């Protein structure tokens, strides 16, 4: 499980 | 200059939160308000000078370790006027027993403890924003790749604070409150880790992700 | 003056510890060494300027909340020369796996984390003693009676540090390490709270007393 | 249970 919801926001 | 940073810290701050407004943030329900606050924290960190020039992983290592501090210090900030009570939003004011009822446990006491401590300083807008970005840089995570880069960002913000504490001993006094912030944040996390394990109270995506990132 | 305090902090410091000496402290065995360290911490606190003129309860409220920090920062201090290793005494040097074996759990990692952080500062004898008495004053305990008296002792030591950091930004840099100290101390305590509950590993009077004083 | 071992040292 990668940090999916966190990745979203940090790369949006 | 250093106020160019401060005034950018003032600009980048999340807008005053309200549970039930009416042009600010939309309008929530109950705990989705907290979910929203993770999101607001995350986007804030991006906007911190020095931050977004870390690697993507170190940005995550940093956030996953101190995100709850940043959040909680924010809630400390709102609760500054009120006594014996917790300013969740401007709308939402909750006393110790108000907190237990909504399944926060002993957290009311814990959070008042931190509020008092910052109240004893009449902490200022510019000072708080400076300390929150300082809390952010003060991560402590064995997972950080560029040790120097975070330390330089740390030294930087502290110097930003020193250059500010002049327009004198107020730098450290603000800094001295930081251990309680981490401890308090840690009691918040440890609580919802119990909730996690009870598995009855349902939890939202990002919060579980943050929770899970921590133990392993 | 302020160095009259510093040189009294230097005087009052516990002597270099040794597990197996040979005129310093007697000679222990294994974990009784830790028990001894609680005792050394307690007597130290008495000797801190400002402390013994608190009420007996506030002295206990203070000690029961931060005693493990004071201890751990001490052990951080000894481990300052060594890399990737924990200086329990001068005699006792323990790496990460050395720590697991003696039932310290994940604590090796935790404690190196703090060591590194202080190493990145080449922290001085005078500076450390100043920060340890400062950690002591920085209690945070809802049980304290005279809120002002502790705060005045806090403001005092920090000023003592500022007047010292001149013979400049090193005050805060030292202060910035404190949140990790509390967190680290807290992991140490939380660990031995599990041990407590397992009830198999036997524990000594004072340590259980300190452990029990905390939850309730 | 008063803080017995702690009381000792703080009053010795
Ligand atoms: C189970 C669940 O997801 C959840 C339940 C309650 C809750 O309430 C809170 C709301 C805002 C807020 O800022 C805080 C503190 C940070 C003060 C604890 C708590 C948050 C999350
Ligand atoms: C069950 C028991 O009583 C106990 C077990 C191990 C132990 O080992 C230690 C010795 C010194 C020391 O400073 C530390 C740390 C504070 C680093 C954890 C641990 C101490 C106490």
């Amino acid at each position: 499980r990668p940090a999916s919801e966190l990745l979203k926001y940090l790369t949006t | 200059f250093v106020n160019a940073l401060v005034s950018h810290l003032l600009v980048v701050e999340p807008e005053k939160l309200y549970a039930m407004p009416d042009h600010l943030p939309a309008v929530a329900t109950l705990c989705d308000l907290f979910d929203r606050e993770i999101v607001v924290t995350i986007s804030w960190a991006k906007s911190i000078p020095g931050f977004s020039s870390l690697s993507l992983s170190d940005q995550m290592s940093v956030l996953q370790s101190v995100w709850m501090e940043v959040l909680v210090l924010g809630v400390a900030q709102r609760s500054l006027p009120l006594q014996d009570e917790l300013a969740f939003a401007e709308d939402l004011v909750l006393d110790e027993e108000g907190a237990r009822a909504a399944g926060l446990g002993e957290l009311g006491a814990a959070l008042l403890q931190l509020v008092r401590r910052l109240q004893a300083l009449r902490l200022e807008r510019e000072e708080y924003v400076l300390l929150k970005a300082l809390a952010l840089a003060n991560s402590d995570s064995v997972h950080i790749e560029d040790a120097e880069a975070v330390e330089q960002l740390r030294e930087a913000l502290h110097e930003a604070l020193l250059e500010y504490e002049a327009g004198r001993r107020r730098a450290g006094r603000l800094l001295l409150t930081l251990p309680l912030l981490r401890q308090t944040a840690g009691k918040v996390l440890a609580h919802f880790y119990g909730v996690k394990l009870e598995g009855k109270v349902p939890m939202h995506k990002l919060f579980l992700e943050m929770l899970e990132a921590m133990m392993d």
